[PDB]
């Protein structure tokens, strides 16, 4: 029931 | 100062296909080992990672490690006036302020010079870990072109099942709803025609149709594609172009609280 | 319960085509006979007639009679996610609250269901007489449709003279005016390549472009197409679905007081 | 009275193609020694002067001198309604108030015939003096072609310069700049495949690449086109029509003061 | 001079 | 840096 983002599973870097 | 030339430009026009409608602006990480490329889209849904080993190219030199700010537009805009059986060799200076674009026609009366201007660009870029995954489709790409298209007539989510037997992929919509399951392939005779599946858990997951359309447009590059599935983690969807590298889409899903 | 499975899938994708873009919302007759379907369009100014007899299918089994209300818009893009090779098999239920549409790819790992929603559709429904026409035309459909589309150029309506030699096609506009004579055939070696016209008197019609450009999606169905026409009576265009049944497209004419 | 029967309809269909979308009305000037045509567009940067001569054709006759003002759009649309293999007559009257085209189709069943209406039109015609230039240069059309939509991703104008040993198209805009250089062919197999450079003095030249692309509408005429440059004159770009004449556009440079 | 509807020549039923 | 017409340099006639 939500759109996740890839920065909900990496760490920017 | 960098150089490298591909005898088969027209890779290089499929990737930059493959790319331009996906993300506007990207950085290209140029060092001894080739070339490499990492982007989100502008909504953060998906991403974008394109590896170009240096092996892969007919000639390859890196003196220092750049760094090369594209817009991908002009980039597709300057590639579309190169032909499939064009020589392309791309040159950078040490200071690299523009990128030059060769292009030497199978007419052999026709050479083609383009200087592409760079830009320095702040991008937003992810950890992403080598890991293993609990499900692994291989099939035809065209055939996961076809299905991913067909099923954006149905709805806008994709539900994708990969099972010990078969993978399914669901659609739903105002008019009703779908469902096409691929078995696993019975006689496999040709590996490229095949659809095999290598599982830990099963996994069930749902992903926004737009951007897997986007993400086909890398099927002129590989005859087979490969998905990648865990519970609760970014699908991969990978491309590999022969002998010298590949191209992975990354899409978060849609889940459920 | 109703059950038929059509080996050559590709005919129901054609059918639909040939009626997605001229009606939007049919009720689909299901008999022991067959399929039968009539709507007019939104104007009324043309009808359109289908028959799919139950000896055509594969397989057919109908307990009681049915009458599906389906938009036409939502089918075809279900059909458009079948291919040209697909075995189709169309079930419902007694209360048939939906449709489903089995495609069986000719890849032999591939099958697909879709199960699209019913409605229930009051629509106006005409008797059409069984007659006599004083004027018959059958002539290659390709070249039909090239003709309204030919002369779709040059105004909006289209002046149809079927006479003892021939039939001619007349239209005019603000550029000036055309007409297409059409011999009767003088050397008839292909049934299917020949213009033949069975007359008990000449008759001469007006009708509209833009229904008859709507008519000739239907080609694909046949290669042949018949012309019926009698004074003042709306002109049938027929295009018979070899050893199945046939689609009538009824238009009215164009009459000057 | 003028009656002309060409048996290669085609030809006339793809004249046709290559002057509606660069001029809406022109004037055609019907002699004993054929039909001639010069036109000026909306903007009057550019030309098109047409030469189809009365040896062309396969009957030709004309009793006095004739000026047909053509709508080319309506011309165009009644061309479209032609078949590549259409014997073509046109014929006018002494008074000619319209023309006449008769399509005669290749099923020998089929025969057409339409009136185009024709206007009394005031338009500005040039005179086109017969010189030398100081550079020629000829190439296949369909690279001309592909070289002018190339180029127009890169910028909106396009300096050509034309030397001893080859000749450079040049772009610039926004996203940077491109050079493509054809040398001069070194093994000149078929004459039609290759590039040949007539000089007296170098030039080099800048114009609008949109006429540019108007003008490579003709590439269908022929197998090749000659390009004529001199200094502070407008380029011709020509297309012979073989065995009966030729298609000319003419482009007034961009000159610095 | 007018277009007809295909109710002027048949019967709704 | 100025775009010709084709009347610069021929005359109308």
């Amino acid at each position: 029931r939500r759109q996740t983002s890839m920065t909900d599973y990496y760490h920017s870097k | 100062m960098f150089e490298a030339r591909l005898v088969q430009g027209s890779i290089l026009k499929k990737v930059l296909e493959a790319l331009k409608d996906l993300i506007n602006e990207a950085c290209w990480d140029i060092s001894s080992s080739g070339v490499n490329l990492q982007s989100m889209d502008s909504s953060h849904v998906s991403l974008v990672q394109l590896t170009l080993r240096s092996e892969g190219f007919d000639t390859y030199r890196c003196d220092r490690n750049l760094a090369m700010g594209v817009n991908l537009t002009s980039m597709s805009k300057i590639l579309k006036c190169a032909g499939n059986e064009d020589i392309i060799t791309l040159r950078a200076e040490d200071n690299a302020d523009t990128l030059a674009l060769v292009f030497e026609a199978p007419n052999q009366e026709k050479v083609s010079d383009y200087e592409m201007k760079l830009m320095d660009l702040d991008v937003e870029q992810l950890g992403i870990p080598e890991q293993e995954y609990s499900c692994v489709v291989k099939m035809p790409s065209g055939e996961f072109a076809r299905i991913c298209r067909d099923l954006s007539h149905i709805g806008d989510a994709v539900v994708i099942s990969c099972a010990k037997d078969g993978v399914k992929f669901s659609a739903s919509g105002e008019l009703g709803n779908g469902n096409i399951k691929l078995s696993q392939t019975s006689n496999v005779d040709k590996e490229e025609e095949a659809v095999t599946i290598e599982m830990n858990e099963p996994v069930q997951l749902t992903f926004a149709l737009r951007y897997l359309n986007f993400f086909t447009k890398a099927t002129p590059l590989s005859s087979t594609v490969t998905l990648s599935m865990s519970a609760d983690v970014p699908l991969v969807v990978e491309y590999k172009i022969a002998d010298m590298g590949h191209l992975k889409y990354y899409l978060a899903p849609k889940i459920e609280d």
